């Protein structure tokens, strides 16, 4: 039912741009490895 | 029909793409939505059958 | 974490599904496919290069391996920027750099990134400055803002054994159920530290295929497989001897150079085979002598009674009527089910009837018996099938990728009758033992992927194997095994009350013992028959006793009075002086025995 396909190789791109933020949020894990908000 | 059929289709906080079925409470039938992989609500079926049978 | 259970490329990949949808992403590093649990949940990874199956699975952390453990150790250091190699459905890969925030869980904290990519980017590698994968994108949470934040999920990485299991004059019984990583995790660790203690280690497998699986699991370690074609084989180098239970017993019966193994491990130590019971007796004696430590690994230790032990994967226990022979209708649930099924039959004949019946409805069927096991079991994986119709032989380490087991809980039992002329009959079909039922059921409930394995059974087990011939036969074998002065080799404790036979009543003279061994290992005769012939002073080549028997010892085949042409060229009726049912139980056994009676074996 599942097939695979080549995409890329593990490499750090020096020409990449910076985005995103760095906040601190309280997580509460679960048995299935999920996440929630404490 | 159950009270979780109330709920809109819920793509969870995971980033996979697993096509599932939700009971539309808008139109009156069942139809596909994208499931994330984790934290599935009850309004989430692996087939159009189960969705139509439950609701 | 946890292990898995089943009998080349480079880079990151799009995990695609048929129904060419993309469902997730993975990373092939070190020769292992790394991906997230919620993406596949243990589903097979089919590709041109073949297939990949689960190996390591930490559901509590949403991670899963394909083709080995995980060589992904590089973790974030709370003060360094990373990239996410996002591979979205229907788009070229992207490298998004973001200095990570923190997921302060309840216990305790792990790095996380505020990136929001399309569904199907689960498993996208988070990259180091050195160019190493540092975690997986795909498992996160939404905040009060409605913004998405994913965590940098990362693995951390065997079995630490107790020291007193190596202590002499100690016999430890390890209760290991299917899916414990017994063969792949426990045993290699045991051997590994056994070598560190410089111990002379002996490993015993019930069959050749199990020993082969051990070799697979013990690669890189100094293991030498020992064949029954060799009485003894000593090398100066440090080494672990791997052999079958029967090989060990044979060497005990025919060799003088049997080394003092101070650590003996027997896998599937519930094997009720005469050679196995005798082996357990000898091993127990060596332990009692304070010369060795012993480890008996089995899912059904002495005292086991529960036919429904808990498995690592859910088992549906269904009780209903099961066909004893071929059928025409009224059992649609058997054929309409097309997962793979393992059907346990009381005998080879009943197996033949069932197998033929299944084949006549378009079902691919593989049959398994005692003598065809080491040849026919390997094709239960290199080929694909619908039903494995097997005898009790599959209750010893035989691993199938099946979803259902059909178990009418019946079997045959060899019994030694003393109604005047001593004889051996096959009593049955009678109910199996609770342990046997547990082991037959144990063929499934092993795969963490499937959560709906079915154990279809009928009737109840019965603890009535006191009159089983194997206990007596084991005593026959064990009586012809030399021991020091005062030390008498009796059966294994919990198995000795089963027999009423006294000690040493079967010890044979020097040459007659050799005849006994040859009759068993070259004539392929049962222990009882071999003992009866050898104790009578009869040589191996003398086959006259096959025709000397009384009238009712006449052997039948297909309702015919069997007749044999001897090597000299004389036509005699097959009528053995001593009658053992097991030599005319099934066609092949009768063929072999007829070859023996002709003097052509």
């Amino acid at each position: 039912d599942l097939s695979l396909e080549k995409a890329a190789n593990v490499q750090w791109d020096e020409m990449a741009d910076i985005t995103g933020s760095s906040p601190i949020i309280e997580v509460k894990q679960d048995e299935d490895g999920s996440f929630s908000i404490r | 029909r159950p009270d979780f059929c109330l709920e809109p289709p819920y793509t969870g906080p995971c980033k996979a793409r697993i096509i599932r079925y939700f009971y539309n409470a808008k139109a009156g039938l069942c139809q596909t939505f994208v499931y994330g992989g984790c934290r599935a609500k009850r309004n989430n079926f692996k087939s159009a059958e189960d969705c139509m049978r439950t609701c | 974490g946890a292990l898995w259970d089943v009998p080349l490329s480079e880079g990151v990949y799009r995990i695609m599904q048929r129904g060419k949808t993309q469902v997730g992403v993975g990373i092939h590093m070190e020769g292992v496919f790394h991906t997230m649990w919620h993406v596949t949940r243990g589903s097979v990874i089919c590709h041109e290069t073949g297939r990949l199956e689960p190996s390591w699975a930490d559901v509590r952390n949403d991670m899963i391996s394909y083709g080995g453990g995980w060589r992904l150790g590089d973790k974030w250091d709370k003060e360094e920027d990373v990239q996410v190699l996002a591979i979205e459905p229907g788009k070229n890969p992207k490298h998004v750099q973001t200095k990570p925030g923190l997921f302060k869980t309840l216990t305790g904290e792990i790095g996380a990134v505020t990136l929001d990519f399309k569904p199907g980017t689960a498993g996208s590698p988070i990259i180091n400055k050195k160019g190493k994968v540092i975690g997986l994108y795909g498992n996160g949470v939404v905040t009060k803002s409605g913004d998405y934040v994913s965590a940098i999920t990362q693995a951390e990485r065997d079995y630490e054994v107790d020291e007193d299991i190596f202590r002499k004059k100690r016999l430890t019984i390890m209760d290991l159920h299917p899916g414990a990583g017994k063969t792949k995790r426990i045993l290699p660790s045991i051997v590994r530290e056994a070598l560190k203690r410089r111990l002379r280690t002996l490993i015993l497998a019930p069959t050749r295929v199990v020993a082969a699986e051990m070799e697979e699991a013990l690669r890189g370690l100094p293991i030498r497989y020992q064949t029954p074609a060799v009485k003894s084989e000593h090398t100066g180098r440090e080494i672990v001897d791997l052999m079958c239970h029967a090989t060990f017993t044979t060497r005990l019966l025919s060799s003088t150079r049997v080394p003092n193994y101070n650590l003996i491990v027997m896998d599937e130590a519930h094997f009720t085979d005469p050679c196995s019971v005798a082996a357990r007796g000898y091993i127990s004696t060596r332990v009692e002598m304070g010369e060795a430590a012993a480890i008996f690994m089995t899912a059904t230790p002495p005292g086991s009674i529960d036919p429904f032990p808990q498995s690592n994967s859910p088992i549906e226990d269904i009780e209903r009527e099961i066909p004893e022979r071929s059928w025409n209708t009224g059992f649609d649930w058997i054929t309409d089910y097309q997962g793979k099924t393992v059907w346990f039959v009381p005998s080879i004949k009943a197996g033949n009837d069932i197998a033929n019946c299944l084949r006549k409805s378009g079902k691919k069927v593989i049959q398994l018996s005692r003598k065809t096991f080491d040849t026919e079991y390997p094709k239960t994986k290199l080929t694909d099938w619908d039903f494995v119709v097997t005898t009790d032989i599959s209750e010893m380490g035989a691993n199938f990728r099946a979803g259902r087991v059909i178990d009418p809980r019946r079997c045959l039992k060899p019994v030694i009758l003393t109604d005047g002329p001593e004889r051996v009959i096959l009593a049955g079909p009678i109910p199996v033992t609770p342990a046997s039922a547990a082991q037959r059921r144990g063929r499934i409930g092993r795969n963490p992927a499937q959560e709906d394995d079915q154990y279809v059974f009928s009737g109840d087990p019965l603890k009535n194997d006191e009159d089983h011939a194997h206990w007596t036969e084991a005593k026959m074998l064990l009586d012809n095994i030399y021991t020091p002065e005062g030390i008498i080799p009796t059966l294994f404790g919990p198995e000795r009350e089963k027999t009423q036979a006294i000690d040493g009543e079967f010890r044979l003279r020097g040459e007659q013992r050799k005849t006994f061994v040859e009759l068993m290992r070259r004539g392929d005769l049962p222990v009882w028959l071999s003992y009866k012939v050898a104790s009578a002073g009869i040589s191996y080549k003398d086959r006259e006793w096959c025709f000397t028997g009384e009238r009712n010892n006449q052997i039948l085949e297909e309702n015919m009075e069997v007749e044999i042409w001897t090597r000299e060229g004389e036509k005699k009726k097959l009528r053995p002086k001593w009658l053992d049912a097991r030599v005319y139980a099934d066609p092949m056994a009768l063929k072999d025995f007829k070859e023996f009676a002709s003097g052509r074996k």
